[PDB]
């Protein structure tokens, strides 16, 4: 008779309905993915749109069973998604040309090029490629101008519909804005005293950023210094660097400037490829030795269908397969990854973080299909993250062979190996933190239409400190040819996996009792920090994840802490080479304007 | 290996909803619609009425955790009849003198 008899019934029902079609939905893209035919294509469309339309009309019946009236914490959160209509809110005219945006600029990043000024190649691989290992001024130059001149330029029209679209969706929803649409992920109610508000996350980012920007500043005058006697005109040692020259268009990673930036030339490098060949192993034993360290830490092993259905390797042309890798989790304990496995040094930590998201989709499995998720949008990639973390220190690689045992490991080695993971790691933070940031004042509407690019570069020195060697009008939109947001997908799940990642490796090294530094820890055949952490990877979402944190390491909120510890190693080191050069930058040099 | 199918097999299905618990022993196969609330049903769908039945989605993909088991359970019962079936004998070798 109670509403919460009738609302438990019909999320029984509907957990087996979902669960159904949502298999045949991701069988459809698997078949696609892997193959290259008519009739997967049509296949994909057929059951993509058979799981889309069941959603919009189960959507009716959730509607009708109100919120107020349900005691029970699991229920409300399981009726939280299907209460929302998704695009069903908007006006008829609004939907259909929703979806035409969206396909229209996804088409014109796939399908834009820049042709050679002296000789045309697409961006991806093609432009994608040549930025990465091009030393030359103008040849970078010339490849990250022309880009936006007939994508970013093209697309303006196309992004100022998809402001206001979006935006339209909210109001319906009781939403401020699109940019707290995205911040509702985070959102935490039903129990005293961890209610998360939407709000918060904007404090919460910009707080946190304020104790990255002492790091970043000494990493920053690092890699400047090294650049400086190239181009010490256009180069300042109290201004800022190129857009072009940070190793690849956008500047999402700084990996392609460790060549250069090796503090010591004269020490080897740790390299797992030379002692691979000689091993002499395949794709089948790469995922084999990675199983075992699953085992090692109390995890439980892998499945025989999920061995036997990996796809190893790409069989040419005839059948052609996406490289990309990607976790693919189907359903009712079908687990597959789509990945192109050759043997190198970064497809063994990469097997490490493939097989971390079957992991942590085992876990939570026992839930229904409505709470069978991450409890975050961050926390999907970092469980993947950590488990690589461990195999590339050298405790790992000396246990099963890799790395001989009489390498010498000492401050020299190690400073090389922490300085790449920071032009991944900390390099990411304020370029994550500057566009999301962005993208929140736009939707907002703080930011008129004319004054896009007029902030963005502007705030663009004082966050990364990056200056643009050609100035841009209006015209130009950066973020619409980035692909995560012409694909429409979450911007801020990077910048708090780095926060997400550290705290959990800091939280394990202590349950098994390591001593010394933190990248000295290895997780490796220790049963204890195993089982701490399986506690909260099978709640999902259906615990708040405030509190699901709090059970691991014992904080309430993100904490830069973990940040400052694991890379206190080489904070201390680049202060003593900054202390001839100026640290930080300023934001009034520019260099065209001398 | 054989009731699992490329497709699906929609033959075998389950009652979901049932106003109450079974008995021991007792089978139940009624086809009425289950009624959730107060609304009227009237073997029409709709809201608050759901049709009970739901299919087992067979395929050789699916984990084994979830494989479908074949399960033959064999109910030993001593009631006051005559006792009939009993365990196999063993017959030994024959000896004279």
């Amino acid at each position: 008779s109670t509403i919460e008899e009738q609302a438990k019934t019909f999320l029984d029902k509907f957990n087996h309905e979902a669960e159904d079609l949502f298999y045949q939905s991701s069988l459809a893209s698997w078949n696609y993915n892997t193959n290259i035919t008519e009739e997967n294509v049509q296949n994909m469309n057929n059951a993509g749109d058979k799981w889309s339309a069941f959603l919009k009309e189960q959507s009716t019946l959730a509607q009708m069973y109100p919120l107020q009236e349900i005691q029970n914490l699991t229920v409300k959160l399981q009726l939280q998604a299907l209460q929302q209509n998704g695009s069903s809110v908007l006006s008829e005219d609004k939907s259909k040309r929703l979806n035409t945006i969206l396909n229209t600029m996804s088409t014109i990043y796939s399908t834009g090029k820049v042709c050679n000024p002296d000789n045309c190649l697409l961006l991806e691989p093609g432009l994608n490629e040549i930025m990465a290992n091009s030393l030359d001024y103008n040849e970078r130059l010339w490849a990250w101008e022309s880009w936006r001149s007939e994508v970013g330029k093209q697309l303006r029209p196309l992004y100022e519909e998809y402001v206001v679209l979006k935006n339209e969706m909210a109001r319906a929803n009781h939403y401020e804005d699109y940019g707290d649409y995205w911040r509702g992920d985070y959102e935490v109610n039903g129990v005293d005293g961890y209610d998360y508000s939407r709000g918060q996350l904007i404090e919460d980012v910009e707080h946190t950023f304020e104790e990255i920007k002492p790091l970043y500043e000494h990493l920053h005058a690092y890699v400047r210094a090294k650049l400086m006697n190239a181009y010490p005109s256009y180069i300042s040692p109290i201004g800022c660097l190129p857009a072009h020259l940070l190793g690849d268009m956008w500047g999402r990673f700084w990996t392609n400037l460790y060549s250069l930036t090796v503090p010591f030339g004269q020490k080897p490098n740790i390299d797992v490829t030379d002692a691979m060949v000689d091993q002499a192993w395949d794709a089948q034993r790469i995922f084999k030795e990675a199983e075992k360290f699953f085992v090692s830490v109390g995890l439980p092993n892998m499945t025989q269908g999920f061995w036997e259905n990996s796809m190893l390797t790409d069989p040419g042309n005839v059948q052609k397969a996406v490289c990309h890798p990607t976790a693919w989790d189907l359903g009712k304990g079908d687990f597959r990854i789509l990945m192109c496995t050759k043997v190198t040094m970064d497809d063994f930590l990469t097997a490490h973080h493939e097989m971390g998201h079957i992991q942590y989709d085992m876990a939570y499995a026992a839930q229904p299909f409505l709470l069978r998720n991450g409890a975050n949008e961050g926390f999907h990639e970092a469980v993947g993250e950590i488990m690589s973390l461990s195999a590339a220190t050298p405790k790992h690689l000396k246990s099963i062979g890799l790395l001989s045992p009489d390498f010498q490991e000492d401050n020299e080695t190690e400073i090389n190996f922490l300085l790449k993971q920071a032009l991944t790691i900390v390099g990411t933070l304020p370029f994550t933190y500057m566009l999301e940031k962005w993208r929140w004042m736009v939707f907002k509407g703080e930011i008129p239409k004319d004054q896009w690019m007029k902030k963005w570069w502007e705030m663009k020195r004082e966050i990364v400190g990056v200056v643009e060697p050609v100035p841009h009008d209006e015209t130009y939109c950066d973020p619409a040819s980035l692909f995560h947001v012409s694909n429409d997908y979450s911007f801020i799940r990077y910048y708090t996996r780095t926060l997400y990642q550290f705290q959990f490796q800091e939280a394990l090294c202590q349950a098994a009792k390591h001593e010394g530094p933190l990248h000295k820890c290895d997780i490796s055949n220790s049963t204890e920090a195993g089982q701490k952490l399986f506690n909260m990877l099978r709640l999902g979402k259906s615990e708040p994840w405030t509190l699901a944190l709090e059970n691991v390491v014992g904080a309430k909120n993100m904490n830069v802490r973990p940040l400052l510890n694991y890379f206190e190693p080489l904070f201390t080191w680049l202060k003593d080479q900054n202390k001839n050069s100026f640290v930080g930058w300023s934001t009034d040099w520019s260099p065209y304007a001398d | 290996n054989l009731d699992s199918k490329v497709g699906g097999n929609y033959n075998y299905l389950y009652r979901l909803f049932r106003k109450s618990n079974l008995k021991p022993f007792e089978r139940d196969i009624s086809t009425e619609i289950y009624q959730a609330g107060s609304t009227p049903c009237n073997g029409v769908k709709g809201f608050n009425c759901y049709f009970p039945l739901q299919s087992y989605g067979f395929q050789p993909t699916y984990g084994v955790g979830y494989q479908p088991y074949r399960v033959v359970v064999l109910s030993f019962e001593l009631l006051h009849a005559p006792a009939t079936v009993c365990g196999p004998k063993k017959s030994t070798n024959l000896v004279k003198n």
